[PDB]
RNA sequence: GUGGGAGAGGGUGGUGGAAUUCCCGGAGUAGCGGUGAAAUGCGCAGAUACCGGGAGGAACGCCGAUGGCGAAGGCAGCCACCUGGUCCACCCGUGACGCUGAGGCGCGAAAGCGUGGGGAGCAAACCGGAUUAGAUACCCGGGUAGUCCACGCCCUAAACGAUGCGCGCUAGGUCUCUGGGUCUCCUGGGGGCCGAAGCUAACGCGUUAAGCGCGCCGCCUGGGGAGUACGGCCGCAAGGC
């Protein structure tokens, strides 16, 4: 049971129904791997620094969760099946390292 | 890995007395736990030799501590081996 | 000798491990998408080491560029 | 005969030749030139003067299509890059922006023995 | 033991962008390439240069360093998992449990071998073009094994600090990595430079000793013959000891 952070960049051209469906599949996959969510920050469409999937923008989602380690990788795979989901990055949570303090 | 609760469990299980954290029995029990963990890790990932070296070193340390116990008090030596099931 | 300004001294309180803060990591890149050296950023060894990996994460996420183009040559 | 009136200008400058390709704002070429399109045949193409002649010839060919402003793009380190730049700059063609876009790898492929002692 | 720390230490899976090549399309025309100069080569079956899309293999630009890790070989995109070593603080526990190490066992760059796969770039051999008195070369155009992966062999090296391991003792200054602390600085571990005493044939070494000592292992005894012969052991072979 470790604490992780999930960054999900998906198709910004999705309507509200398709976005709701993708987020529903994300929530269902999180439940299926026992990933207890602590908070969420939906940033939404933002301008990329380089085209991803031939699109200059991307819809960003971020979830701080806690889950068993053994299946973390096995979860990321499940999140890459959806074609609308184009970037999935999971990172072990770390305490902030402040500079110029 | 090897969390703190398992470490304290084996320490309290092999402590010669309440408060003992560094007797020969405790050291050998902890080395045995680490050795079994590393052997389970080395069944898979058999191409990992740098950890194989650490396994060799842990085994050598455990053998030297068991040799010391054998020399000093063979009764606790036999008791330790009976509790942990070592030497085959 | 890079006597213009240091990126750290031209900045305030910020997290070095936040890979999502794009507007602050943009300052640590050159005119190209390259990562600035120590003489330009004014960071310490450990600080620069953390900044490198956080910038690489921000690049993979699509927030920072891997490489840009030079203008006014 | 398209009357583009504004486009891009790519300059490929190597140590052996300099070649200029004038394109539309989408990159599709219109005309072009090089040291070989001028009378120069051998090593004389890797000359800054040859690059100047190539740039001026490509510019005059683009004049037939009635082009006035260009965006210059430089690729490659070779003698004659700056000479082609200065040739296009004062040629009737308004140079809007000069950009170096030389393709540098991230240490992907192994060079020939000529370019070794590096990666 | 407890609590902290840094790291390209290792293994497995996944994943990102730049570039090379190739394929498709667009656009476009007479050469590109290459060299001291050239030629082979490729190009009217449309190349080079440009834009877009796709495939594949390999290596990770900046960060990056005189830096870090490892016993050595060696390790450099990113993420996760598994895992080794190590350092510091507390002064908590065991109570000499230590050092070294003939054999043995295991690891061991590259090249090389076997089976299967892969094959973009590079490239022994080889096919050509040049050069040259000749050119079985350097230079140029191609190009196979190989380089890559899995598994199994092979045991070599300028495997280098040309300096075996451990412990103690013997001025300092300066730069740096990493902790701790009353955080001008002190203290501990590691990486460099200059230097006290001393050592050295000298160059140089000098708290990271090549100084002063102690313990244990390895090795040397003029050069060629020769790391050859014979014998043995190991190896599929090349061959190694
Ligand atoms: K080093
Ligand atoms: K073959
Ligand atoms: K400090
Ligand atoms: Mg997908
Ligand atoms: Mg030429
Ligand atoms: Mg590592
Ligand atoms: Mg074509
Ligand atoms: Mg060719
Ligand atoms: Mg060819
Ligand atoms: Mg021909
Ligand atoms: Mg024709
Ligand atoms: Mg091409
Ligand atoms: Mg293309
Ligand atoms: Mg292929
Ligand atoms: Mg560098
Ligand atoms: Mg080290
Ligand atoms: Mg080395
Ligand atoms: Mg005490
Ligand atoms: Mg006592
Ligand atoms: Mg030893
Ligand atoms: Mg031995
Ligand atoms: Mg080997
Ligand atoms: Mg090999
Ligand atoms: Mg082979
Ligand atoms: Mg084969
Ligand atoms: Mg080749
Ligand atoms: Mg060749
Ligand atoms: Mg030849
Ligand atoms: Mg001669
Ligand atoms: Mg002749
Ligand atoms: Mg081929
Ligand atoms: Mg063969
Ligand atoms: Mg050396
Ligand atoms: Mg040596
Ligand atoms: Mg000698
Ligand atoms: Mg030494
Ligand atoms: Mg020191
Ligand atoms: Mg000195
Ligand atoms: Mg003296
Ligand atoms: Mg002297
Ligand atoms: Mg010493
Ligand atoms: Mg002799
Ligand atoms: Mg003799
Ligand atoms: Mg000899
Ligand atoms: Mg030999
Ligand atoms: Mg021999
Ligand atoms: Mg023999
Ligand atoms: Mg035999
Ligand atoms: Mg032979
Ligand atoms: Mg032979």
């Amino acid at each position: 049971m470790r604490r992780y952070e999930v960054n999900i960049v998906l198709n910004p051209n999705l309507d509200q129904s398709q976005l709701a469906l993708e987020k529903e599949i994300i929530q269902r996959a999180l439940e299926n791997y026992g990933a207890r969510v602590e908070k969420v920050e939906e940033l939404g469409l933002r301008r990329l620094a380089y085209p991803i999937a031939k699109d200059p923008q991307g819809y960003f989602l971020w979830y701080q969760v806690e889950m068993p380690e053994d299946r973390v990788n096995d979860l990321a795979r499940e999140l890459r099946i959806r074609d609308n989901v184009r970037r999935v990055m999971v990172v072990k949570s770390q305490e902030p390292f402040l500079a110029n303090a | 890995p090897i969390t703190k609760e398992e470490k304290q469990k084996v320490i309290q299980e092999f402590a010669r007395f309440p408060g003992d954290t560094g007797s020969t029995e405790v050291q050998v029990a902890l080395l045995t736990l680490r050795i079994n963990r590393l052997s389970e890790h080395l069944k898979v990932h058999k191409k990992d030799h740098h950890s194989h070296r650490g396994l060799l070193m842990m085994v050598g340390q455990r053998r030297r501590l068991l040799r010391y116990l054998q020399r000093e008090d063979p009764e606790r030596y036999r008791a330790l081996i009976e509790k942990l099931g070592i030497r085959g | 000798p890079s006597r213009k300004a240091k990126v750290k001294a031209t900045l305030g309180e910020f997290d070095l491990r936040d890979y999502r803060n794009v507007e602050v990591l943009k300052r640590f890149l050159s005119e190209t998408g390259k990562i600035l050296p120590r003489r330009r950023t004014g960071l310490s060894a450990k600080e620069q080491r953390i900044l490198a990996k956080t910038i690489k994460r921000a690049r993979i996420l699509g927030l920072l560029p891997f490489t840009e183009k030079l203008v006014r040559k | 005969k398209r009357q583009v009136a504004s486009g891009r200008a790519y300059i490929h400058a190597s140590y052996n030749n300099t070649i200029v390709t004038i394109t539309d704002p989408d990159g599709n070429p219109i005309t072009w030139s090089s040291g070989g399109v001028i009378g120069y045949k051998g090593s004389r193409k890797g000359t800054p003067y040859a690059a100047q002649l190539a740039a001026l010839d490509a510019a005059k060919k683009a004049m037939a299509y009635g082009m006035q402003s260009v965006d210059v793009i430089v690729r490659g380190t070779g003698a004659g890059r700056e000479q082609a730049i200065r040739a296009l700059q004062a040629s009737g063609l308004q140079v809007k922006s000069i950009v170096d876009d030389t393709p540098v790898p991230h240490n992907g492929c192994r060079p020939k023995k000529k370019f070794r002692k590096a990666s």
